[PDB]
This record gives C-alpha cells, sequence and structure tokens, in this order.
C-alpha cells in the first residue's frame, strides 16, 4: 500500500 | 524566534543535481525539528552528509535519512535511537510536506520523507515538522529515478546539507 515505514515496509 | 531553514545538496550517481532547501517549523514541532537541523549540520558528530534516498515511489514521496544502514533499517535521532511523537497538528496536504518515517508510535529515528503529493491517510500517525522552500523542481527531478516498489535506478545521495537561516 503506501506507507513509509523503517525496518518493516507494508504493501 | 525564526524557524531555521537548512538544505540538501542532491547529487545522482555523484553527479550534482541541484540544493532543496526547507523551512522547519520549529515554533510548532521544536523538538522534531531540532533533531533534523542537528542532523542537517552534522554537529552531534553524525547526520545525513553523505546518505542516500533509499526508497522514492513516483507520485507519493521520497524517503531518506537512514545513515546507519542506509537502507530503512537504521539511523538514530540526536536525542538517542527513538523518540516521541511530539504532536499531529500539521497534515499532509499537498506536495513539499516534510515528515517523519516511522515503525510504530513513538519511533521517531532520523528517517524522514518528502511528500509529492497530499497523503492524508498518513495524518496523525507521522509527525509533520517542515516544508520545502526552494527547489521543489528538484524533487520532482529525484522522483524521476524512483519505480512502484521504491527502488531507485541511480544512487541518490545527500552530498552535503547545512543551515542557511
Amino acid at each position: 500500500x503506501l506507507l513509509v515505514t523503517a525496518g518493516i515496509v507494508l504493501a | 524566534m525564526v524557524n531555521p531553514t537548512v538544505f540538501f545538496d542532491i547529487a545522482v550517481d555523484g553527479e550534482p543535481l541541484g540544493r532543496v532547501s526547507f523551512e522547519l517549523f520549529a515554533d510548532k514541532v521544536p523538538k522534531t525539528a531540532e533533531n533534523f537541523r542537528a542532523l542537517s549540520t552534522g554537529e552531534k558528530g553524525f547526520g545525513y552528509k553523505g546518505s542516500c534516498f533509499h526508497r522514492i515511489i513516483p507520485g507519493f514521496m521520497c524517503q531518506g535519512g537512514d545513515f546507519t544502514r542506509h537502507n530503512g533499517t537504521g539511523g538514530k535521532s540526536i536525542y538517542g535511537e527513538k523518540f516521541e511523537d511530539e504532536n499531529f497538528i500539521l497534515k499532509h496536504t499537498g506536495p513539499g510536506i516534510l515528515s517523519m518515517a516511522n515503525a510504530g508510535p513513538n519511533t521517531n529515528g532520523s528517517q524522514f520523507f518528502i511528500c509529492t503529493a497530499k497523503t492524508e491517510w498518513l495524518d496523525g500517525k507521522h509527525v509533520v515538522f517542515g516544508k520545502v522552500k526552494e527547489g521543489m523542481n528538484i524533487v520532482e527531478a529525484m522522483e524521476r529515478f524512483g519505480s512502484r516498489n521504491g527502488k531507485t535506478s541511480k544512487k541518490i545521495t545527500i552530498a552535503d546539507c547545512g543551515q542557511l537561516e
């Protein structure tokens, strides 16, 4: 999807 | 009191592209703004100079700030590894917004993203703390090297950075 994470990037 | 302005000079495989400058909203988010200001000058002995934008998704954003691992798993704040979500007064209202990347509530380090579109789904989850003041066109040219999955085709780095005001 459209997230901005640090480590486990999700869809 | 004046809000600090900082700059990044971007390079594409070592070729200088241009300068982007940011206004940091130290009046609304003093601690988050301070963190990004001090990492841009390198005054604590570490920072963004020489690091890369490891994830760029066209129409969404450019993510960078991982100066330890360079891949989304590292970076740290000037306060220790992570710090709290200061507040969520500001929203992701348009292109140019500067916001913190994180891994959940109160996990802010050094990783940030520059929005190239309004991303209202991140409101209340990512602390907005600045905006592009000049050089939006360099952010648009950066976006050209991204892809739907985030990998960039060229190495985009912060060749230099510092505070202007």
